[PDB]
RNA sequence: AGCAAUAGGAGCUU
């Protein structure tokens, strides 16, 4: 769904040279401060409160690489920032990105 | 069903109940722009396409 | 699992008392020596199966990804689970399954 | 055809699923038509193989450039030795023969 | 992937448990490969214990430093080397004579254990634990990680002197050690063969190398089905082999001969 | 025991001794030839079954045949020692009795190792030679194996109607190490050329032939 | 015919990945259970074709 | 222009003839130009059954040679071994991994303060040679606070979250080494990005326009020296960017 | 009776 499977030169450059699919599109960026700001309002808790010796359950959050604090309920908390992008308050190029096994 | 002409849809029977998330606008888009002009291209081995 | 200093903070290690032939265990930078109550100073493993069932979370039913099957709970008789393999990935590993009740939360086995 | 995603080939496919569907069985024919998945799958064969055309040539080539300058100097004499330049025999009948 | 294929005598050569015994012979094996886990208990007393599963063990053994080594031997892994107690405790003797003392429950115990004494030593163990785990050999020829029973079709002549196949076990394995496999009795010495022609010309001479050097080349090139005509493959060997010793064809082999410097500078 | 099997590759070894002996030319006795495990272990081991290595060493004199046709072939000693490993000490004793009785060849089979410093007084003992084995290595006789063929030392007369019919000099041959097992096997010297006769898939029978470093 | 086939080779293959699930696949020397796995299903799929 | 991401933790094997086992790299970049700092691996030293020590060591940059990751953890001002190891461990059960980290532990337990670590990393700075105690903590203060996780932040007195997220990667590193989890995919196109005309271009205007300021520094040197008022419309030689824009884009090659 | 070089990039057939 990226990249074209087919469309790639021959020879020395194969597989290197990729074009794009026809829905594909590239993300402009977008500023972490509105993010920040609702995570911080549902509930995640911060770095300077945290404790591993009681927080054994407690699902770690990370912002564009970067670990920015855990929650008690990831549930909640990814269905509420779909909502949020799916109704326009969050920019639409904007991943949001749930692994229940980690 | 039991069409001989129409391409077997696959089965999937291991999964007792599908939960989807999302679909495909449609499956041609995975496509690019040069490969978008073959007519037919799942008739085709790949290194022609 | 060895354990820690409750003055110094840092970690005990094994000594002797020679005249009385029992395994203390010696800070090496406070003077404090507690009784211990594991004779154990080591161990070693080769075969081992840590990671046979802690790849499982409380809202693992939660996963719109795995597959579900029909397999009856022994605890609870539910006709609906998602099932998994063993989570570690060496070579030689088993191929046997897990199973998690999304009614009880128990997991399972087929045995 | 490996478990690219975690767990599975495609993104349509569910975790684990070991069929034959799912890790690259295509059970259609051309005439037929091949599935978006099957589609895929066979663009990453066939990927792999132009990927290896392209790229076995040049050791190819250069294991055949070694062996003709390893055996450019050999030749059958009219004594029927086989000789080098420097005149050491490699063979005393060529082809044993 | 270093091969040997190693032809059995043929009275072992027709028999299945008799290849296994010499299968058994040429397999090497490490107290790792029979190692479960390993323990070390403090024991200040040599005549008694502070474990409760052995005391009645070394009191029935009975009528040095308090540091203990209790390692753990699976049952199965045991049984499937056709290894017992009294070899694996006599090995560990072999190479500790008197630095050690060995003691070792029997092979029919609920719990299968060894116990040994050194005669501040909570490091000197651990060397010692790892030095045995890594370094102990119980049989077999160091060198061969594995072995398997294959089965070769060879066409000999019958009673009548026509052909006829013949159906006789024969052994592969993994790893090289040509020496030593081929003195092991049961083992056909004049025709043991090695993937690795650096070794056959260790072992066997030049010619012999020749010999296995175009073994290999035909069996790369006839792989899918290819022929190539006998005299190239033969002349490509006899380069290789000319000087009495192998010359690769790369820059190290082409250009330490005695050729003029043109030639040599332009390759 | 263990016993058992250490005597049976001793006696395997001394076997491969006396087949390099007949083969490089020496006499040796057809009875003591077909030496057996059990008559080996009758003669050689003791009352406790350890075996005296120091009865095996024998002398072997040149059968007139590979006089009249290597007139260079003098008299074999062969000595299997006792010490595991060998220093300059035994090596010394070793050549102090082979010049003593005029022994032209000293083979000398030791057990585990040859110290490079005992090793240097090998060359210079001339005009005596010594070579030395490990029994290790003689357990098997390679000249055996189906995939050497058989090596024969050629003669000086032979060497030069050698290399006059192919209008040759010496360095133009294939050549063969003097460390070859083979010719470690045949006691070949500097400029001695073998002669392999070996299959051929394409001719039936080929003639090939070596020059010694 | 055709789809009888390859049926019934699907059919081979759940077969055999219930034997490997349940633990009861027989390995084959220096090959592993997965890979054992692998190998046999490769097989029946290539045999199908 | 296709590139790894930047700020991820990836995680890989090693060869056999290779010391280093398991490598954690992570390449760094601002949220605010999205331009790459540093960057800074911790390697596990030691081989399967072969190099007995199967120690982790950093590689800071502007370091010539790896320092122990207790040592930086000290360094970064959390001292007592417990705290260390729960900044690592988070499920004090687990076992196994604990019985890999012991060799760490010793390897690094000469330290006991923050002085006398941060200077150990400082006698490593590749710095002239001799530098007194005072400043050398200084400067390895420095390289501490900046160039170490510029993405984290790059100002003091949050020294907690850079040692939560040094736990991190020393634990995704363990994961990787005791077979919990596997090696990451270099292949995956999620860990890529697409570099198109915008940050292209912001990389070449900010190399140009450096020049562009060094320029006016390398006149207002001179100019300043006559005492004169000028109009900075003689200052700035605005060929510059135009030159180096026009030559990028017309040759490809990216750069100066 | 006299038609520069060096680079980079994109391609052709194996
Ligand atoms: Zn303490
Ligand atoms: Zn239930």
């Amino acid at each position: 769904g990226l990249v074209c499977p087919a469309e790639t030169p021959e020879g020395q450059a194969c597989g290197l040279v990729k074009n794009l699919s026809l829905l594909s599109g590239i993300s402009i960026g977008s500023p972490s401060e509105p993010i920040i700001n609702f995570l911080e309002e549902w509930g995640m808790e911060p770095l300077e409160d945290y404790d591993p010796a009681q927080h054994t359950k407690s699902t770690r959050i990370f912002v564009n690489g970067v670990w920015t604090g855990i929650h008690r309920d990831p549930s909640m908390l990814v269905s509420t920032m779909r909502d949020l992008r799916r109704s326009g308050a969050i920019s639409p190029e904007v991943s949001i990105i749930r692994d229940i096994r980690e | 069903l039991n069409d001989t002409a129409k391409r077997i849809k696959p089965e999937m029977s291991t999964s007792s109940h599908h939960t989807f998330t999302h679909c495909e606008i449609h499956p041609s888009m995975i496509l690019g722009v040069a490969a978008s002009i073959i007519p037919f291209p799942d008739h085709n081995q790949s290194p022609r396409n | 699992s060895f354990r820690f200093c409750l003055e110094c903070n840092n970690m005990l290690y094994p000594k002797e008392d020679k005249e009385n032939q029992r395994l203390l265990y010696s800070c090496r930078n406070c003077d404090y020596t507690e009784l211990a109550e594991d004779p154990k100073v080591y161990r070693h493993e080769l075969i081992t199966n840590i990671g046979e069932t802690a790849g499982i979370v409380d809202d693992i039913g939660q996963d719109p990804t795995l597959p579900r099957s029909d397999k009856e709970c022994p605890e609870c008789h539910s006709r609906d689970c998602v099932f998994f393999q063993s989570q570690q990935r060496r070579k030689d590993t088993n191929m046997t399954l897990f199973y998690v009740c999304l009614n009880c939360k128990k997991t399972f086995r087929d045995e | 055809i490996a478990f690219g995603f975690a767990d599975r080939s495609l993104p349509h496919f569910t975790k684990d699923d070991f069929s034959p569907e799912s890790k690259g069985f295509v059970e259609n024919s051309y005439l037929r038509g091949l599935t978006p998945q099957e589609f895929f799958f066979h663009a990453m064969a066939g990927r792999e193989g132009l990927i290896d055309t392209a790229v076995k040539t040049a050791e190819t080539g250069y294991i055949q450039r070694r062996l003709v300058k390893a055996l450019e100097d050999i030749m059958v004499h009219y004594d029927g030795t086989t000789r080098n330049s420097l005149g050491d025999i490699i063979q005393f009948l060529y082809g044993e023969d | 992937t270093p091969a040997l294929t190693v032809y059995l005598d043929r009275e072992i050569a027709l028999d299945i448990e008799k290849a296994k015994v010499i299968q058994s012979s040429i397999e090497y094996t490490t107290l790792k490969n029979v190692t479960s886990a390993t323990e070390i208990y403090y024991d200040p007393d040599p005549t008694s214990t502070v474990i409760e599963e052995d005391f009645d063990t070394v009191e029935a053994y009975f009528s040095q430093s308090p540091w203990l080594l209790r390692l753990e031997l699976d049952r199965a892994r045991m049984l499937d080397k056709q290894l017992t107690m009294n070899q694996v405790a006599d090995k560990i003797s072999e190479v500790f004579s008197d630095d050690l003392f060995v003691m070792w429950s029997e092979d029919n115990a609920d719990k299968l254990i060894i116990r040994c004494r050194v005669i501040e030593e909570d490091q000197m163990l651990k060397r010692i634990e790892a030095h045995m785990l890594d370094l102990i050999a119980l049989r077999g020829i160091p060198g061969i990680s594995k072995v398997y029973m294959v089965k070769h079709k060879v066409s000999v002549p019958d009673e009548s002197g026509e052909y006829k196949n013949e159906e006789l076990w024969a052994l592969e394995t993994d790893g090289i050690n040509l020496a030593e496999v081929m003195a092991v009795p049961g083992v056909d010495s004049s025709r043991t063969y090695s993937n690795s022609f650096v070794e056959i010309l260790s072992v066997l001479g030049i010619e012999a190398t020749r010999s296995s050097l175009y073994k290999e080349i035909l069996n790369v090139i006839a792989f899918d089905g290819s022929y190539v005509n006998y005299r190239h493959m033969a002349l490509l060997v006899d380069v290789m082999t000319s000087r009495g010793y192998l010359m690769a064809i790369t820059r190290h082999g082409i250009n330490r001969a005695d050729t003029g410097a043109l030639m040599r500078c332009s390759f | 025991e263990d016993n058992n099997r250490i005597i049976s590759r001793l006696w395997r070894s001394f076997r491969t001794v006396k087949e390099m002996a007949a083969d490089r030319g020496y006499f040796i006795s057809q009875e003591e030839m077909d030496q057996s495990l059990e008559e080996f272990r009758s003669k050689i081991c003791d009352s406790m079954g350890n075996p005296q290595r120091k009865l095996m060493s024998f002398l072997a004199n040149p059968t007139p045949e590979a006089l009249e046709k290597y007139s260079d072939l003098g008299t074999l000693w062969v000595e299997f020692c006792d010490e595991p490993s060998v220093g300059i000490k035994t090596m010394r004793n070793f050549c102090l009795r082979i010049q003593e009785k005029n022994f032209s060849t000293g083979i000398f089979i030791y057990q585990n190792n040859i110290t490079p410093s005992a090793n240097k007084m090998i060359p210079t003992v001339s005009p005596a030679i010594i070579e030395t084995f490990q029994e290790s290595d003689l357990v098997v006789n390679i000249t055996h194996h189906e995939l050497v063929p058989k090596h024969i030392r050629l003669s000086d007369g032979e060497k030069s109607q050698l290399l006059q019919r192919y209008k040759l000099k010496e360095s133009q041959l294939p050549r063969i190490q003097r460390e070859d097992p083979v010719a470690r096997y045949l006691g070949l010297k500097r400029g001695q050329v073998v002669k392999i006769i070996r299959r051929s898939e394409t001719s039936g029978r080929y003639a090939s032939y070596r020059i010694c470093l | 015919e055709i789809t009888h086939a390859i049926s019934s080779a699907k059919e081979q293959v759940q077969e055999i990945i219930y034997k490997a699930q349940h633990n009861e696949l027989e390995l084959k020397p220096g090959m592993t259970l997965r890979e054992s796995f692998e190998g046999e299903v490769s097989r029946t799929l290539n045999d199908a074709r | 222009q296709e590139r790894s991401a930047a700020n991820i933790v990836q995680v890989f094997k090693k060869a056999a003839p290779s010391p280093i086992s398991h490598v954690a790299e992570i390449r760094s970049a601002l949220e605010k130009g999205s331009r790459l700092i540093s960057t800074m691996q911790i390697k596990l030293y030691g081989r399967e059954d072969k190099g007995t020590g199967r120690t982790i060591k950093a590689t800071l940059p502007y370091v010539k040679q790896d320092i122990p990751i207790v040592i930086v953890f000290r360094a970064l001002g959390v001292v007592p071994d417990g705290e260390i190891l729960q900044h690592i461990c988070y499920d004090e059960n687990d076992w196994q991994m604990l019985e890999m980290l012991k060799p760490c532990i010793e390897e690094g337990f000469v330290i006991q303060d923050k002085e006398v670590a941060l200077d150990f990393i400082g006698r490593r700075g590749s710095a002239a040679l001799g530098i007194r105690r005072e400043k050398r903590i200084q400067y390895a203060k420095d390289i501490l606070q900046k160039e170490l996780l510029p993405h984290i932040t790059q100002e003091e007195g949050f020294e907690t979250r850079k040692t939560f997220f040094l736990g991190y990667m020393v634990n995704r590193l363990l994961l990787c080494a005791l077979e919990r989890k596997d090696q990451d995919d270099r292949d995956h196109f999620g860990k890529k990005r697409l570099d198109l005309a915008g940050p292209l271009l912001a990389n070449l205007f900010r190399i140009l326009f450096r020049k562009l300021t060094r320029e006016i520094y390398r006149y207002m040197q001179r100019c300043i020296e006559t005492d004169r008022d000028f109009n900075l419309n003689l200052a700035v030689k605005s060929t510059t960017i135009t030159s180096g824009l026009k030559y990028s884009l017309a040759t490809g090659n990216w750069g100066e």
